């Protein structure tokens, strides 16, 4: 028995037959109607344990559902020479600062 | 069988039947055809009584000669054609014609307008729109012979749970504008005709926001660029005091 | 809405050594005078 | 049909460009610029070309259990590394420029006298 | 279960034409209706076994067969401008033991009198109006298909490279232009409705689409312009923000900042250089 | 309830099955068998992971379940639901760590600066 | 054989064929017929005057006068975006500016140099 | 504010004013 999870336009819904009991994470918004739960964007990663219970064929058994989202949206792509690259030249610009102090340091 | 489309407002019960006279049929059975698509059957019983498959049941009268279908709990999800058919021990079963069936929804919070849509820079039309009704409105079709309209339909948007009535004029000559288009038409007061005087929000703009990881490369090397001229103008101050003190 | 990596707190810290400077300079230049 | 089976698959929600082989079999090869660049088997059908930011060219073919295909060439120009040139733009780089050549000229005057 | 083929066709004054209906869970028996507007569904055909046919309500013009025990097709020998309907077939267990019938899902057809009256489709969409955006925070778009015959089009929304089935009502039946003539065009309308803080992103892609069926790579064209086949037309658009800042600007000012930066730190390095020099010939001529 | 653990680092996504110790721990993804049958060298199984290499999408996301040899998945009572973007080279940063790059960059240039100011004095 | 050559000069995108040495040509963009008698075909070129992306994007050919479409050599996929006044930015006109830059102010500094060596 | 415009224009009055003011400190001593 599964739970439906269901993408709108821009957005996560958990819908079943009856009501939807939080477990632990995201907490939601109930809509109009109760049976429907509405996680907001999908590009803010929401994740979270939800569980529901049967109806129809299913009735009396029940079932839990975890979301995991991960839009990678805080994220940078850097190879491994490029880190090396501005490491050398942060510690060359240091240097050269340093080099800058003990001359004036004497005149 | 008596066909013209009736109205049953959203969740009742609602009263369909046929009349066979004169024969004795023993099979008997409901169809259902929807806008562009092919009959479904719904329910099949040969005995008096009630065969129920879940909101829809049917009745069987033998002597008085006439079938019955109660549905209940309606939505506007039943607009169809429904079609009684029958026959005898052989072959060769007989249709009626068939009862067109329109269900109005539910209008929790009316707000009506007429509003001008911005135009293509491909065709030279201009549409106007007449958004939500309160249901009891009626939408008449044009007095001239170059100005286009549509009858009133339903959609449905499940992402904020709200149902809403429409309806689309459009036309090609001059002189014409959203005042006077839903002329023929009988009209609420207290519509909306609103103002070119335009207002655009500001904070709302502000709520769709996205980002790259392009965006977020360029933003760190920015603040790469800024640390390097502090420290390069750092030893230009230091080494023009030392030429400046001797 | 979703900055991300954009915030604007990154380029106001990095302007506030600059402040820090400027504070500084003025400071001495009164406790000359 | 005239031996064209590679299409363009766009207009995704990140800007990844798909391409697809329109032959039945399994375990399809694929090809650039005539040498062989990859491997395929069921369960994944396009070959992922990256975002179009980096806008990619070339020459693309793919062969099932029959002859290979005709080529197709891709040309993305979206441009992502332009200025446009107005008032501010053109005064943002004057105002720089005046005010970075005054105060370099004023030390090099306190220098050499 | 029951399948035919064709879905839509077109033909001329004096043509012939033959239509399949098939079947897959071993019944043996099947008909053939045609529906029009005020009658309903009238038996043209039958055959209650492999082999045998019988007669309906109205054969003229139809000539049938059963070779087979899953196939019974259907033969037009010369066209008539009374053939125009929507085509049918149906299937029973075994002589009215059980007695559920399965319909078919149709077969439109219309006959004219001449082929330079076919048209293809034109298509435009109008983006949603700001009064709209600020009176109640919704938006709502239109595409309008006009002036094609015949009336065998289907049409449907796209988002980011998907179809949607939510938010969307269109037409019942498609209009016509000017009601008095016989061959006159007609037109057809459709709405998708939006959130306002999905339109205002300049990053989401919409389009909306209309498959044609037409004429065919068989047929004599004699006429000036195209030749009217089956294809697709369709329009689109970027939602777009009229006032505030988007993140089609934000780029903009990194791109200047980055271009500033590096001049500026250019010009640092030549003034670094310059008073090292100095320095080091002031050192040589201090020995 | 013990969670899954979903593990993302390059373009590899690694799953834990955290229910039982002592079975043999089968896969399904959307009605289908996965793992542990030697097709697909790109997908593997182990004592209770399951390695999903070069990860897609928008093809490979959805449901995910795990139980032990000799049952049905139809008797199965806890699903997982994963979408995941995966590039390669993409590390994934936040706002305060920059800031303490940033300040530790700084504070390290101002000890350096002192020390060889005193130094220099000292001479 | 030889590849389509792309030219691109502000608002005006002129695409080339130089596979048939002599033949007439015609040209077709999403199996419409497109060119001859905005959009104006040349001898062997298709001219594209004031270019929108969302308009004109998709497949073109080129083959010889008489001949079928599907049977031409290979086809041509395009989605562009063009500006007015725009100057995009490569790693090499960015060292033109910054080497030019520095080869003027490195001149103003010697007569400012010179010129107050000559004062006192 | 989102806009940077304010964030570079607010640090190019700082730098002018760093140098105005130190001109006046090595006037002074
Ligand atoms: C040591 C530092 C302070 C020297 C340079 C600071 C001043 C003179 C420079 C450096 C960065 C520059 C800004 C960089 C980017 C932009 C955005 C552009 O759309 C208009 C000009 C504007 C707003 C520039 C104005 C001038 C500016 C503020
Ligand atoms: C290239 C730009 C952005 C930064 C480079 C730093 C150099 C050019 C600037 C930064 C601070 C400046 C100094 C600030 C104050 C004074 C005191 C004045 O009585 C003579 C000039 C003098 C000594 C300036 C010389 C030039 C200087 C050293």
């Amino acid at each position: 028995f599964k739970i439906p999870i269901e993408e709108l336009e821009d957005r996560v819904f958990v819908n079943c037959n009856t009501s939807i009991t939080w477990v632990e994470g995201t907490v939601g918004t109930l809509l109009s109607d109760i049976t429907r739960l509405d996680l907001g964007k999908r590009i803010l990663d929401p994740r979270g344990i939800y569980r529901c219970n049967g109806t129809d064929i299913y009735k009396d058994k029940e079932s839990t559902v975890q979301v995991h989202y991960r839009m990678c949206q805080s994220c940078v792509e850097l190879d491994p020479a490029t880190v090396a690259g501005i490491i050398v030249t942060d510690v060359i610009a240091t240097l050269l600062l340093a080099l800058g102090v003990f001359c004036f340091a004497g005149h | 069988q008596d066909p013209g489309p009736l109205s049953v407002p959203e969740g009742a019960i609602v009263s369909l039947n046929c009349t066979y006279s004169n024969s004795a049929f023993q099979y008997f059975m409901w169809y259902r055809q929807y806008s562009r698509k092919g009959p479904e059957l719904l329910m099949y019983t040969y005995s008096s009584g009630n065969k129920e498959d879940g909101r829809f049941t049917a009745q069987v009268d033998k002597s008085s000669k006439y079938i019955s279908l109660f549905i209940r709990d309606s939505q506007p999800s039943d607009s169809a054609t429904y079609l009684c058919a029958m026959s005898k021990g052989y072959s060769t079963l007989t249709f009626g014609k068939g009862t067109m069936l329109l269900v109005s929804p539910d209008i929790q919070n009316p707000d009506p307008a007429v509003y001008q849509l911005r135009d293509s820079k491909s065709s030279d039309k201009s549409v106007c729109l007449f958004t939500d009704f309160d249901s009891q409105t009626n939408v008449s079709q044009s007095k001239d012979s170059d100005v286009y309209i549509t009858d009133k339909t339903v959609l449905d948007m499940r992402s904020m749970d709200f149902k809403s009535n429409s309806a689309v004029a459009w036309s090609n000559k001059s002189d014409f504008a959203c005042a006077n288009a839903f002329n023929n038409s009988i009209i609420p007061e207290d519509t909306f005709f609103p103002s070119p005087e335009s207002s655009c929000d500001v904070k709302l703009v502000e709520k769709s926001f996205e980002t790259d990881t392009n965006l977020n490369f360029q933003n760190l090397s920015v603040i790469g660029f800024r640390i390097l001229l502090l420290k390069v103008a750092g030893f230009n101050l230091l080494m023009t005091l030392r030429l400046w003190s001797s | 809405q979703s900055f991300g990596l954009l915030d604007p707190k990154l380029c106001y810290l990095l302007d506030g050594i600059l402040f820090i400077y400027g504070v500084i300079l003025t400071a001495l230049f009164l406790r000359v005078k | 049909k005239g031996n064209h089976l590679v299409k363009v698959y766009d207009y995704q929600e990140d800007g990844s460009v798909l391409l697809t082989c329109d032959a039945e079999a399994k375990n399809i090869t694929w090809f650039k610029d005539g040498k062989m660049i990859g491997f395929l088997t069921e369960d994944k059908k396009k070959w992922n070309l990256g975002s179009n930011a980096k806008d990619p060219r070339g020459m693309y073919q793919c062969k099932g259990s029959q002859n290979k295909s005709k080529p197709l060439q891709v040309y993305y120009r979206m441009c992502q590394n332009c200025i446009e040139l107005n008032a501010a733009t053109i005064s943002g780089f004057l105002f720089a420029e005046i005010v970075s050549i005054f105060v370099l000229a004023v030390g090099v005057y306190f220098i050499a006298g | 279960g029951v399948t035919q083929t064709p879905k839509f066709q077109v033909l001329k004054t004096g043509q012939s034409m033959t239509l399949q209906c098939a079947q897959d869970m071993n019944h043996e028996y099947m008909s053939w209706y045609r529906q029009d507007p005020g009658m309903g569904l009238r038996l043209i055909h039958y055959s209650v076994g492999a082999g045998i046919t019988d007669q309906g309500e109205v054969p003229n013009g139809y000539n049938v067969s059963r070779s087979t025990t899953e196939d019974f097709p259907l033969r037009l020998l010369s066209a008539a401008p009374s053939q125009t309907s929507v085509y049918f077939c149906a299937s029973r267990r075994r002589q009215g033991a059980s007695g559920e019938q399965y319909f078919g899902p149709g077969t439109r057809l219309t006959v004219t009198e001449d082929l330079k009256n076919v048209f293809p489709p034109e298509v435009a969409v109008f983006e949603p109006s700001e009064a709209e955006i600020s009176h109640t925070q919704k938006a709502t778009l239109v595409c309008l298909a006009t002036g094609f015959y015949p009336d065998h089009v289907e049409l449907s929304w796209w988002v980011n490279g998907k179809e949607v089935h939510s938010g969307v009502s269109t037409d019942p039946q498609p209009l016509k232009e000017q009601p008095a003539l016989n061959d006159s065009r007609y037109c057809l309308s459709s709405r998708l409705r939006v959130s306002a803080t999905f339109w205002q992103n300049p990053r989401n892609h919409f389009r909306c689409q209309v498959q044609f069926y037409g004429l065919s790579e068989n047929d004599e064209w004699t006429q000036d312009r195209a030749k009217p086949v089956t294809q697709i037309v369709s329009a689109e658009a970027w939602g777009r923000a009229d006032c505030g800042f988007t993140s089609e600007s934000y780029q903009q000012g990194v791109l200047s900042a980055t271009i500033l930066y590096e001049i500026l730190l250019g010009k640092a390095t030549l003034y670094a250089v310059l008073v090292s020099a100095l320095v080091l010939m002031a050192m040589v001529k201090r020995k | 309830q013990t969670p899954y653990k979903v593990s993302i680092s390059g373009t590899t996504v690694i799953l834990t099955c955290p229910q039982y110790p002592g079975s043999e721990i089968l896969w399904q993804h959307n009605d289908k068998n996965i793992g542990g049958d030697e097709d697909d060298k790109n997908i593997g199984s182990d004592e209770d992971h399951l390695s999903l290499k070069e990860f897609s999408e928008l093809e490979q996301s959805g449901y995910y379940v795990c139980y032990p040899r000799g049952s049905k998945p139809e008797d199965a009572n806890f699903y997982l639901y994963l979408r995941a973007r995966v590039c390669e080279n993409c590390m994934e940063m936040d706002v305060m760590s920059v800031a303490t790059i940033v300040i530790v960059d700084i504070c390290i240039t101002g000890g350096l600066l002192l020390l060889v100011y005193y130094w220099s004095k000292n001479r």
